[PDB]
RNA sequence: AGAGUUAAACAGUACGUGAAACUGCUUAGAGGUUAAGCCCGAUGAACCUGAAUAUCCGUUAUGGAAAAUUCAUCAUUAAAA
RNA sequence: AAGUGCUGAUAGAUUUAUAUGAUUACAGUGCGUUAAUUUUUCGGAAUUAUAUAAUGGCAUAAUUAUCAUUGAUUUUUGUGUUUAUUAUAUGCACUUGUAUGAUUAACAAUGCGAAAGAUUCAGGAUACCUUCGGGACCCGUCUUGAAACACGGACCAAGGAGUCUAACAUAUGUGCAAGUUAUUGGGAUAUAAACCUAAUAGCGUAAUUAACUUGACUAAUAAUGGGAUUAGUUUUUUAGCUAUUUAUAGCUAAUUAACACAAUCCCGGGGCGUUCUAUAUAGUUAUGUAUAAUUAUGCCUCUAACUGG
RNA sequence: AGAUCAAGGUUAUGAUAUAAAUGUCCCAGUGGGCCACUUUUGGUAAGCAGAACUGGCGCUGUGGGAUGAACCAAACGUAAU
RNA sequence: ACCUAUACAUUACCGCUAAAGUAGAUGAUUUAUAUUACUUGUGAUAUAAAUUUUGAAACUUUAGUGAGUAGGAAGGUACAAU
């Protein structure tokens, strides 16, 4: 039946996501869930419920909306739509970051989740910058 | 093992209504083993029987009458063209590298266009394709948005089989919120890259949904005209449509009375079917199938032996010869004999100097009696050899 | 209640540690002092045997150091076996040999293609200390330390030291066989000053055979 | 040869593209040896590619501004997981 | 032979050691008994007992075993003896210290990725031209041997040669399993597809004879029955190992027993065939025969069937 | 000649193990060989003819013999020393 | 004395071949510190910061090693269609 290794050897080389650029040995993922963008066994769309991700914004520039997973009330067949969640963080650069150790504990994409908000945080600010040089 | 598993699948209609009193039970086909290898054999296989002959005229090469106009003529010896008058002549007849010859084995009708894929083996490919069917991590990598759908597999009721007009389809298929896949299939209408473009197949698109319905009251008109859908029929049910090109898990519609045949086909893990005559449901050869829980566990951690934690590479193989600290490392008694000599040998060079105190008696004043002045503190060590090694 | 576990792991592993170091020491000690009370008995009984007006002869040599010498084409059959069986494949590679009459006739078969002489205590010493390597699981671990003798040798035989190779190949011991086979061939660097004729006998020419007191000044210029 | 027509004549009836083989012209450097070619190391000329910011014996000592806060020792409240 | 005491040069220096596992064991420096001895006086300096088995030295006992044996060489040692030698008895902190994680790093100089704008230092036989050195015969082919005074080839673009089929055999994939296989057909039917399906039919399930005959282990059970060589699970007690509650595990085996998978190697047993042989045969069952009325039952057996190594 | 018991010390020359054992596909190619030490037959001889052994060439470049299929060294991943 | 190979040797790199290691991450691991059981002493708990996915068809460690026609096997690569 479910299970995130089943799915995965299905998904492994026969993926609509998995698109695998020429000479790198068989990586990238397009997916809307990886937030480490190759194609691991868990980064992964449906990885079933490790499954967080890291967007902006909707308003750049001060959110990262983060799709949390909307877990085990769901197996998840679906759900009267709730298994994406985002709760979405703002307002301060490196405050959140420490909120987002603070919000998560699934210490799996942890470190290379606040890894990808930081890198989120890192772009979407440089509007009132990179001017003048009178 | 079970049938149940997940035994409550909810029924939809048209508002996109989650709440029935209708609640019918997993149909059991859907834990059945998904296998992409099988399906991708009986794919391959299978599509091969609407495929008609190609081949090309039998006549072709050889209406000339060219016989080798042969050797000694400083010109090679393949057949060539007899007449003189037409400059076709001489000119190269019948063979494949020649203009106008004939191909190499030229293409006969008798090549075997069409097979037979042994039929369990088209129900344990038909029955990978439903059971990934649902399982929305295997429809969600063929593309296929399906990320505002509310169930899987997503059951609408009976009603939707009588639909009549196309305006209330996409009414329909918008509020289930499974327009937005054939507004996919809307973006993706193109145009071949062949000779596609010549021979009558100017595109596809991508695949859509598939409404499995049981009884078209209005239905299979009422979605001819929508493009990327398709509809089907319980009893029918091809696997080249559920499973396009060999790859598991096309979106599924399945309406009320088309769900609850599920368990007649195909037949359930108690019982055999009643519709197709002795089937019975393919067994996994693994029955649990997760992974990350088999190896969690607490009945096998506990027998576990060796989790080898360093990594022991370290390598470099040193000079015992120039590298002194190798040698009190390796033989750490060839340290001593270093202290001893070179001890012994300092003493040498001591009463060497002491030499040149019989030749010029220079000092001798920070030097060298400083060297042999200790001795005279040595003495103690005999000094005491008379008053305290007489104690024993 | 792993760090429990552990440390005393730790501190168990530090003192069989130390208690092979002063085991290694004061084994190298009688070691040594044997090779002093041996030497200096052969001085002892020449002086000896010339005032009483016999001859002494010595010891007849056990313990060759054998090392091939030339060449891996054109070779016949049988002088293709005794040098496979010597494990001399290369050319200057080197093996310690126990000699007896049944080496003795594999090297006289072998014989072109092999110098050979009987080594200096500095011999076997440097021929393990600077170019030394051991065999773990076929494959070739140089020396690093002394841990990687007593793995393998010490529970089986009684060799846990570097010098306890060197008692065991200088004095041609029990555990010969296996403290032979556990180092893998010399390979030695072509000489500095060189050869002579590679393929006429040392006593006409200079390189096959045995060179007998020799292969100490050839294998200073080859480690 | 000017001019004209066209989006375009580098689409003007070899009329879409317009390859090679072979070559008239311009520009560059050079010329009595393996006939010429060629391999490898360098070369003159010419063109080109790549190049860097938080520390010694520290992401340490310490003073200025701005804005602001589910942060406090914060507190309630409302959720959704 | 010893490091004896070094002095010179050469080339080289993997490492994203968490881009899924010691930077720590080592030693080396800087604080906390002692006392005289010495030296310079600014350090240092030296000193014993402090606990060894003591290892080497001496004497002696003792024994194993020997070149030659006056002896020497030992061997197991043991004692005494002092002459020396070595190791152990350095925790707590703290360093920019040495080692070891294929042991390269400290110091300086040169030069600013420099807003667009734009130099410095290194490199670029990329694909050529210039200058030298070294090497360097023309490919394809057949051949023992081709640069060949062997054959083809002036050059260029397009074409150009191990395929379809039929039937087997092996290997691998897949489905079902004493079975399996719609496909000639039929039915449903959405369209030369897919689905569903009755009677067969192939192949397998049993063989061997030229043929007619005949037709597979003592037995309600048995993998070549039996035997060896068996991977493996159970099992034995033993010290025993980590944990121990000293219960309960893991470990080697010592080793007991058991089944012994697969595979090969030996000995059997059956089916059928052919041959010899037993039967001298009695005899085993019925026809016949004994009777009644095919029938009933007696029983001998002319007859057929049947047993045997 | 065997089937089960009883007793058996330290496993019975040396040195070796780039793993060995075994099926199938008896799958591809081959079934013109030439050269050489020592042995050798026919011939007067032959860079001729025919055999025995080992090694080579064929298939093999590099170093040496100015030159070369076989001689003497040496066997060949890209580089420094 | 000295010069000289694609040999010998020590090192970097490529492949091959042969071994060996890693997958409880609602876990593991650091550094401090508060508390602490306290065993003198070292562990267990709280806080603050930190590191910790890999097409497991992967990653990490280690060693040896490289001639080749005819010929066979693996892995890539160009062309065009479904």
């Amino acid at each position: 039946a479910t299970s995130s290794h089943l799915n995965w050897l299905i998904i492994r080389n026969n993926n609509a996501f998995l698109l695998k650029k020429r000479d790198v040995k068989k990586p990238f993922s397009t997916e809307p869930n990886n937030l480490a963008s190759v194609s691991s066994y868990r980064y992964s769309g449906i990885v079933h419920k490790k499954t967080l991700g890291v967007v902006p914004a909707a308003d750049k520039k001060g959110f990262t909306a983060v799709l949390k997973k909307g877990k085990y009330a769901q197996r998840p067949a679906k759900n009267t739509v709730r298994v994406d969640f985002k709760a979405g963080p703002r307002r301060s650069l490196k405050k959140l970051k420490n909120l987002l150790i603070g919000s998560k504990y699934r210490k799996d994409l942890t470190q290379a989740a606040l890894r990808r908000a930081s890198a989120v945080l890192r772009s979407q600010k440089p509007a009132p910058v990179k001017g003048k040089k009178a | 093992s079970l049938g149940n598993a997940r035994p409550l699948v909810s029924v939809y209609t048209e508002k996109n209504e989650p709440a029935k009193d209708k609640n019918i039970c997993l149909p059991a086909v859907f834990k059945a083993p998904i296998r992409p290898d099988v399906v991708n054999e009986v794919h391959q296989l299978l599509r091969r029987n609407n495929r008609q002959a190609y081949a090309v005229s039998e006549l072709a090469g050889h209406q000339t009458s060219a016989e080798s106009w042969g050797t000694g003529r400083a010109v090679a010896r393949i057949p060539r063209v007899r007449g003189g008058g037409t400059h076709r002549s001489g000119q190269g007849a019948f063979g494949n590298m020649c203009r106008g010859g004939r191909m190499f084995a030229p293409t006969k009708t008798f090549r075997r266009w069409h097979r037979k894929v042994n039929v369990n083996q088209r129900r344990y490919a038909l029955v990978s394709a439903i059971a990934a069917s649902g399982v929305p991590a295997l429809v969600q990598s063929k593309g296929h948005v399906i990320d505002g759908v509310s169930e899987f597999p997503l059951v609408v009721s009976d009603e939707v089989q009588k639909v009549q007009k196309t305006k209330q389809a996409v009414i329909f298929l918008r509020r289930l919120k499974i327009w937005a896949d054939i507004q996919k299939v809307y973006k993706s209408q193109r145009f071949r890259a062949g000779r596609g473009t010549m021979r009558d197949r100017r595109r596809i698109a991508r695949r859509g949904p598939l409404v499995v319905y049981d009884k078209d009251e209005g239905l299979r008109k009422a979605f001819r005209n929508i493009p990327g859908i398709e509809t089907i029929n319980v009893d029918k049910l091809n696997l080249l449509k559920l499973a396009p090109g060999g790859h598991v898990g096309r979106f599924v519609i399945w309406t009320e009375s088309a769900f609850a045949r599920l368990n007649d086909l195909f037949g359930t893990w108690k019982k055999p079917s009643t519709l197709k005559k002795g089937y019975n449901l393919p067994q996994p050869k693994m029955a649990n199938t997760d992974l990350s829980r088999l190896l969690k566990s607490e009945e096998i951690r506990k027998v576990l032996r060796d989790p080898r934690k360093r990594v022991f590479r370290s390598v470099r193989r040193l000079n015992p010869l120039t590298n002194v600290r190798q040698l009190i490392k390796l033989n750490p008694y060839a340290e001593v004999l270093k202290r001893r000599a070179a001890l012994a040998a300092e003493k040498r060079t001591v009463a060497k100097v002491l030499a040149k105190a019989k030749k010029q008696n220079v000092e001798l004043a920070k030097s060298h009696f400083a060297n042999v002045a200790t001795k005279a503190a040595a003495n103690r060590a005999k000094l005491l050899a008379a008053r305290k090694k007489k104690v024993a | 209640s792993k760090r429990v576990a552990e440390s005393k792991r730790r501190l168990k592993k530090a003192a069989v540690i130390a208690l092979r170091k002063k085991e290694n020491l004061v084994r190298a000690e009688k070691y040594q002092n044997e090779y002093i009370k041996a030497e200096q008995r052969e001085i002892k009984l020449r002086r000896l045997a010339k005032k009483r007006n016999q001859f002494y002869v010595p010891a007849e040599a056990k313990l060759a150091f054998v090392v091939r010498i030339r060449g891996i084409n054109k070779v016949a059959p049988k002088v293709r076996k005794v040098l496979q069986l010597f494990r001399l494949r290369q050319i200057n590679n080197g093996v310690f040999i126990k000699l007896n009459k049944a080496t003795i006739n594999m090297l006289r078969i072998a014989e072109p293609y092999i110098t050979w002489g009987y080594p200096n205590l500095k011999s076997v010493r440097e021929l393990i200390y600077k170019r030394g390597f051991v065999k773990h699981n076929r494959q070739r671990v140089p020396i690093t330390d002394n841990f990687v003798i007593e793995r393998k040798l010490r529970q089986a035989h009684q060799i846990q030291c570097v010098e306890d190779l060197v008692h065991e190949i200088f004095t041609v011991g029990p555990n010969f066989k296996y403290a032979s086979n556990f180092l893998w061939p010399f390979k030695l660097n072509t000489p500095t000053g060189g050869w002579r004729k590679k393929a006429n006998h040392y006593v006409n020419g200079g390189d096959f055979g045995n060179r007998e007191d020799q292969i100490n000044r050839l294998l200073r210029k080859m480690v």
